């Protein structure tokens, strides 16, 4: 379990009894005479929560104050000019826009302190110049119904020099520019070399000026140094210069073979007061005035009045996560701006990703179906643009070269567990006189979770249903790999196999297939999977050989394969005949692949199926194997088996055998009702080798995720059931030269498709495998509303006279629910640091935590998250699609992924006790997350011991059919 | 001092140590149990995690190369090392260039039982030589580890729905090549 | 059950090891003077071998005494035998991953792989020419650079009987740049291994001494008697880094020049002058940098001391000159070239 292993956290303080006061100016449409900064110095040496900000009226400028108890002295540390327009206490609650303010506040004294422990600050990052020597950087989120906490990141980064006349003296002989690294923002300036002397009169000003907002210590005094073509005049004591798997491969590849405070002042405005909360990283359109655009972000992004944003969105965020996730183009170019600078570089990047039969397209997505098989972030440009706005605010004062590396790449340049929390306990002292001048050091996640004020417990492991005897069994499934000594049997009664082999006449590449298949034989039948024999007729062990050479692999494959699929008892005396008393075996093509394209190989199965008689068609598989299995190197063989059971899919009978006899009667009744011609065809009933064991009216639960692919052409859909019992994809073509609004109604009549076949009332849970665009919450709370949903019931019920009388055997839907999916990048635990089985090596967990995450404490959509929990887990994800990691790539490769989980819709009870029925969006999601585990244990590879990946089984089989569509194709 | 705590100081006081075996190696391989005695000592020293790849990828080098003499010194009586080998493993990334010197050791399986909300409990290891599908019953496994329960048999609930769609008529679902058209 | 009235897993692989050395004493003497008896051996040596894989990675026979049977088959093949050696390659990379994680068995193998990569040089482009030696260079090869990169510790060393570097070893065909990364990391390892066996090579453990050396070897007789082979006609006649050696020699006793001896101190100027006498482009340097560093107070004139023990290093400058060791012309033509580019 992971109930003592150490996080990343800090309680830093109790937001009980706090009071907050607000002071603004106004000005004309040189700091001494300035009122916001010179009270701002002031109230920041005397060690109270202080910070300044700009209002979207032009000369407008606003300063908080935040204290704990007794109140300061009010009459020095406020200019005269100042005056309060707010008073609020705790009590009176506190709104996003404060919440925003004091985490700044916070990590404007948390800067401060950091400073005076020899700690020099490069952007987001603070490092010491010279492992023991790593820079942390500090987020910050208000986690439980008052205490706020902080995240520290800590990465590893190339050593950084303090600068000393040492290195000046080189620069001066140096022809070519000297590049170092400037400012706490990290700016990128090359050294011009005119160093300066402390007895200047010049930086005996400009030095007692920086002192009073940075510390500075205490000989060198400063430097000149030229930015983005631009000179100006910087400390010298803030400048700083940098230091400026595979035998498996190369074994396989010998088998092949053989066989200037100015300039800082605005920065400090625009590029580090983005302190917001973390928790509200999945948010959507503003509910206030149905925009991307709202709160305070109208005066860092650049008319239209939108009137108070009460809730938690921030479209400075929502640009760094809709860039590049996995969004529709429509979505995405709103976010952005088609008018704007930088929408034309997504659609040139669009059509260049880009520069065949329908019937080909149906079969790749049966394959995938089995449960077993650059671009600047945009965030980055918003930096480069604000370099533009300070340094000509700067310059002016005094009287495409910035936009491209105006930052240094330094913070862009890249563990154990030890010494991450050797500086982990290093930075509680510091954390601690902080705020004090308690705090709990790096939290456990019984800890953390013991003040959400909501158990630490891993959620309980399920178990699963199969058949020992002719009866059921329920078993855990860590005796899956201990299926064929256990003697135990599927579900799916054994279905039997007769197979075709293509094989080349290569005798190397021929006598190992029969060796191969042979063996494959023995394992399909000593696990009760049926009977694996080939086709009854007997043609040397029933592989058929053929014979630029994919034309020679064609036309015997066409001219054989078409046709071919198209009186004495000894021992019988002494029984008599049983009787005439009261299911064809399916046939499976196995096609060995001598190429190390594979289309090539499917055209056989496109043809073949065409000239077929339709009984036989109705049972019919490909598999193809590469050759390299049978020449080079058994956990493949139960593979493999599994995966051809399957793939089965037992068709449904098309006759009773009633034998009527008789004009007519229930027998006739039934028959002549199943011949109707509104009842599909080919309904290829589903049958695992295991489902979830049933835990204690009836009904449904539909689960169902979707993305789109790497091209936004097709939407990619996946279904399963409560219990795994059905399990069913679907590919919707998107392509046009509105686009998603039509794809969107597809796809819920492809759900509306699969609940009216059935007779019981369902409901509906609604995945996407990203993040939610801001476009899609909209189209969805459309179709998923309660007036719509409601609609449906009454329209089903005049078609179907059934569905008039029993209104418990209607195909109705009496809930809906959308949930979101993603990484939040922010926090991790290292199973190593703790406080008889060592979980992370032999053993999968998984732990949750959902809170109703309001936005304020104290029509159709309401607020963006409803409600959210987190998704921690030991075992591996499997491979995800790349724009899933987009927003942080570092939470990427740590082994506990921590996953989000959003609320979005809640529709409860559509006819009118689940959970799902319940007006606690906290409860909706512990019973999602809670199945979402259970049906991760599906994906328990019976050759393998533990689940071979992460997350629930629906989620799994669509991410194998996408990247199955990316490689192909 | 080390295991129960001048950052770095401690590490160059052992190197002059690994200098003094360094030259007293040859005095160590002239007896027979006298080479496990300052073999065991530098073993404890090692696995406590005094040294990792972090503090010094040199310091880690230096100690592995008398271990593989001291242990050809074993060589050169095979049952010596086999004497040793036993010894050293009763004991117990970095791990990874440790077991290297040692040889291959004896593999088992293990199996998890779960022990029942429901739980995992212990790790059982069985020989491989004790599981065949000749016997009806399990012998080495037993049906509690798993937390077996026999329930009777019935019919699939996908079955089912399909025998009950029959009184319904609903809509006919479309061709599935409805969905991969043009817009 | 019939004997509890003992390890599974020593005797059944001792079994399957008699039963397999038996097939190979067949095939080898049967190659050289198609039978009949070769094929029944062919066929059990085929299915059987199959047999004790499946059950190597079902760990149901013990792995060590298993590949220790297979090095000693490996060690009898006969000298330029390269047909049977050829049917029993893949066995080497078949088990080419649990090789890798004992270290007395990769020694073991490297010794087998190095000597074999040698006798069959007496290079690589006329042996990939025949169809047979194509296949056995790429093999050895690649079970040689595996060892070095997963397990470094298995290696005086093996690489010594090796005259070719791993870093520069044949690599079978195909990819330009995975080959080109995979021989830079096999060039810095081995670089890695290379120091490390020179750090043990001293246990873990300059030229004042060197003097204190030679100072016994002339001590073991009397000063006086001056015997036959202080001379140069018996040390030159039988040989003609010692230049580097001797430069500090001639110069340390000159600077303490308050011991005597001059006509027995021209011996050793005889051996290193004869090197380039012959001059009459590259130039001595780092010469007379180093003496004048060496003079001690220059400032102070009082003592006479200071001075009569430089003069006595101007009468060693003076006389080092006719042996004609640092050479003029390129040492005056850098003072010609002086002075030509400050005007
Ligand atoms: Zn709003
Ligand atoms: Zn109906």
């Amino acid at each position: 379990s992971l109930e003592d292993c150490h996080c990343n956290l800090f309680c830093l303080a109790d937001l009980t009894g706090i009071k907050w006061k607000k002071y603004v100016w106004q000005g004309p449409t040189v700091t001494e005479e300035d009122p916001i900064l010179s009270s701002f110095s002031r109230c920041l040496k005397a060690d109270v929560l202080g910070v300044w900000r700009r209002d979207q009226r032009p000369g407008r400028r606003e300063l908080w104050i935040f204290w704990w108890g007794e109140d300061p002295s009010f009459a020095d540390l406020i200019h005269h000019d100042l005056s309060e327009e707010e008073d609020g206490v705790w009590e009176n609650g506190l709104s996003y826009e404060c919440r925003t303010l004091l985490f700044k506040a916070v990590h404007n004294l948390l800067e401060r302190c950091l400073m005076n422990r020899n700690f020099v600050r490069i952007g987001k990052w603070f490092v010491k110049p010279y492992s023991e020597h790593l820079s942390c950087s500090f987020t910050f989120f208000l986690h439980g119904d008052s205490n706020v906490c902080t995240s520290v990141e800590i990465n590893q980064h190339q050593p950084v020099y303090l600068l000393s006349e040492e290195h000046i003296t080189l620069a001066q002989q140096s022809n070519s520019p000297f590049q170092v690294i400037l400012c706490p923002f990290g700016l990128n300036g090359t050294l011009t070399g005119q160093a300066f002397k402390m007895s200047d009169s010049a930086t005996k000003k400009l030095i007692g000026e920086w002192k009073q907002f940075y510390p500075i210590s205490c000989s060198l005094a400063a430097v000149e140094v030229l930015v983005a073509g631009v000179r100006m005049i910087y400390p010298a004591c803030f400048v700083l210069v940098p230091q400026s798997q595979t035998v498996d491969p190369q074994s396989v590849q010998k088998w092949v073979k053989f066989s200037s405070l100015y300039v800082n002042l605005i920065l400090s405005e625009s590029v580090m007061n983005l302190f917001k909360d973390c928790n509200f990283d999945s948010c959507c359109i503003c509910v206030c005035n149905m925009n991307i655009k709202g709160a305070d972000v109208g005066v860092y992004i650049p008319q239209e009045a939108q009137y108070r944003c009460t809730c938690g969105f921030s479209a400075v965020m929502n640009r760094k996560f809709g860039n590049n996730s996995g969004l529709f183009l429509e979505d995405e170019l709103d976010i952005i701006g088609r008018n704007t600078d930088c929408g034309k570089e997504a659609e040139k990047r669009f059509e260049a990703l880009r520069a065949l039969s329908d019937d080909l397209i149906l079969l790749l997505q049966d394959q995938c179906t089995n449960l077993f098989s650059n671009w600047v972030r945009v965030e980055e440009r918003d930096c480069c643009n604000d370099c533009y706005l300070a340094l000509e605010h700067g310059r002016q004062f005094m009287d495409a070269l910035v936009k491209s590396s105006c930052l240094h790449p330094w913070s862009k340049r890249n563990q154990c567990s030890q010494d991450i929390l050797r500086m982990l306990l290093s930075l509680q002292p510091v954390l601690q006189d902080a705020i004090q001048k308690g705090v709990q050091g790096p939290l456990t996640w019984q800890q953390f979770h013991k003040m959400a004020g909501r158990s630490p417990e891993p959620l309980p492991i399920p178990t699963f249903l199969l058949g020992y005897d002719y009866d059921y069994l329920v078993l855990s499934p860590f005796a899956l790999p201990y299926w064929e000594r256990l003697m135990l049997e599927p579900y799916g009664s054994q279905r039997d196999i007769a197979y075709v082999v293509l094989c080349p006449e290569n005798e190397a590449l021929l006598n190992g297939a029969k060796s191969f298949f042979r063996d494959l034989t023995a394992i399909y039948e000593s696990c009760r999977l049926g009977q694996h024999r080939p086709v009854s007729r007997l043609l040397t062990d029933g592989i058929m050989r053929v014979g630029s050479k994919l034309k020679l692999y064609a036309q015997v494959c066409r001219y054989d394969l078409g046709p071919y699929l198209a009186t004495m008892d000894r021992d019988k005396v002494g029984i008599p005949t049983d009787g005439d008393s009261h299911y064809p075996p399916a046939i499976v093509v196995y096609i060995i692949d001598p190429f190390t394209w594979t289309l090539g190989l499917l055209r056989c199965f496109l043809e073949m199926v065409q000239t077929l008689p339709p009984h036989i068609k109705s049972t019919v598989s490909v598999q193809i194997i590469p050759c390299q299995y049978l020449l080079q190197p058994p956990q493949h063989l139960k593979s493999l088996a599994f995966s051809a059971f399957t793939q089965c899919r037992r068709p449904l009978p098309t006759s009773t055998n009633v034998k009527t006899l008789t004009g007519f009667g229930p027998g006739l009744a039934m028959e002549t009702a199943l011949r109707s011609p509104d009842r599909p065809e080919c309904i290829r009933l589903y049958a695992p080798p295991f489902i979830l064991a049933p835990v204690k009216q009836k009904y449904n639960v539909l689960f169902v995720g979707y993305c789109l692919s790497h091209d936004q052409r097709w939407i990619l859909a996946s279904c399963t059931d409560l219990y795994g019992e059905l399990l069913e994809t679907c590919i919707i073509n998107i392509d046009v030269p509105s686009a998603r609004k039509f794809g969107l109604q597809k796809l819920w009549e492809w759900c509306l498709g699969l609940v009216q076949m059935s007779s019981l009332p369902w409901r509906v849970v609604i995945g996407r495998l990203g993040r939610i665009g801001h476009g899609e919450l909209k189209d969805w709370s459309c179709l998923l509303s309660r007036r719509n949903l409601q609609s449906l019931s009454k329209r089903l019920k005049d078609m179907c006279r059934m569905c008039g009388i029993s209104a418990a055997d209607s195909p109705s839907i009496l809930s809906a629910c959308l949930v979101a999916m993603e990484p939040q990048g922010s926090f991790v635990i290292m199973p190593d640091s703790v406080s008889q089985l060592n979980t992370p090596q032999d053993t999968s967990c998984t732990h949750i935590l959902v809170f109703p995450t309001s936005a304020s404490v104290q029509p159709n959509i309401l607020q963006q998250p409803l409600a959210l929990g987190y998704f921690v887990s030991t075992a591996k994800a499997g491979p995800l699609p790349d724009w899933f990691w987009s927003a942080c790539p570092q939470a990427q490769y740590q082994c506990p992924l921590f996953l989000k989980a959003s609320l979005h819709l809640h529709v409860p009870s559509v006819q009118s006790s689940h959970p799902l029925d319940s007006n606690q969006t906290s409860d909706v999601l512990r019973f999602v997350l809670e199945q979402y585990n259970a049906l991760s244990w599906l994906t328990c590879d019976p050759a393998t011991q533990d689940r071979r990946s992460c997350l629930p089984i629906h989620f799994v089989v669509l991410n194998q059919l996408y990247n199955f569509i990316m490689n192909m194709l | 001092q080390i295991v129960n705590n001048p950052k770095q100081l401690m590490h160059e006081a052992l190197k002059l140590r690994l200098n003094l075996v360094g030259g007293m190696f040859d005095t160590v391989q002239r007896s027979t149990q006298q080479t496990t005695e300052w073999a065991m000592l530098l073993l404890e020293i090692i696995i406590s995690g005094t040294v990792d790849m972090q503090s010094n990828n040199e310091l880690f080098t230096t100690v592995l190369d008398m271990l593989s003499v001291l242990i050809n010194g074993t060589l050169a009586n095979k049952r010596a090392y086999m004497n040793l080998a036993k010894k050293l493993q009763k004991e117990l990334d970095s791990l990874e260039k440790v077991r290297q010197l040692l040889p291959l050791p004896k593999q088992t399986r293990d199996v998890i039982t779960c022990e029942p909300g429901l739980q995992v409990s212990t790790k059982q290891k069985i020989s491989p030589w004790d599981l065949f599908e000749g016997l009806k019953p399990s012998a080495p496994l037993s049906w509690g580890w798993f937390g077996t329960v026999r329930v009777d048999r019935r019919v699939a609930r996908g079955e089912e729905q399909q025998r009950l769609l029959l009184y319904h008529t609903h809509l006919r679902p479309r061709p599935r090549a409805y969905y991969l058209e043009p817009l | 059950a019939i004997s509890e009235t003992v390890d599974p897993f020593m005797e059944w692989t001792q079994i399957i090891t008699k039963y397999l050395w038996e097939q190979l004493q067949k095939m080898a003497e049967y190659y050289r003077p198609l039978p009949h008896d070769v094929e029944v051996a062919i066929r059990q040596w085929d299915y059987t071998e199959k047999l004790a894989m499946f059950m190597f990675q079902d760990g149901m026979l013990d792995r060590h005494e298993f590949l220790t049977w297979v090095l000693e088959c490996f060690e009898k093949i006969r000298p330029g035998e390269d047909e049977l050696l050829k049917l029993l390659l893949p066995l080497l990379l078949r088990y080419s991953g649990e090789f890798v994680q004992s270290a007395y068995l990769s020694r073991r193998l490297a010794y087998f792989c190095t000597r074999r990569l040698a006798l069959q040089l007496d290079p690589f482009s006329d042996l990939l020419m025949c169809p047979q030696h194509r296949p056995l260079v790429f093999g050895l090869s690649c079970i040689l650079q595996t060892i070095l990169l997963c397990c470094p510790s298995a290696l005086g060393s093996p690489l010594d009987h090796l005259p070719i570097a791993p870093s520069n070893l044949p690599m079978p065909e195909g990819n330009s740049a995975f080959t080109q990364q995979v021989r830079a990391k096999l060039r810095e390892i081995e670089q890695q291994i290379k120091e490390r066996g020179q750090a043990v090579e001293v246990r873990w453990s300059f030229t004042i001494g060197r003097v204190l050396h030679t100072l016994e070897v002339l001590d073991s007789h009397s000063f006086e008697r001056s015997d036959f082979s202080n001379s140069l006609d018996s040390l030159c006649n039988r040989i003609f880094s010692d230049d580097d050696a001797v430069v500090s020699l001639l110069c340390e006793w000159a600077v303490s020049c308050k011991r005597s001896g001059r006509h027995r101190a021209m011996v050793v100027a005889k051996l290193l002058e004869k090197r380039q006498a012959e001059i009459e482009p590259i130039f001595q340097d780092v010469l007379l940098q180093f003496l004048d560093t060496q003079a001690p107070m220059l400032t102070d004139p009082r003592s006479e001391s200071e001075r009569v023990e430089f003069f006595n290093l101007v009468l060693l400058f003076c006389e080092l000159i006719r042996h004609d060791v640092f050479s003029h012309n390129m040492y005056t033509c850098t003072l010609i070239s002086r002075g030509d580019l400050a005007f």
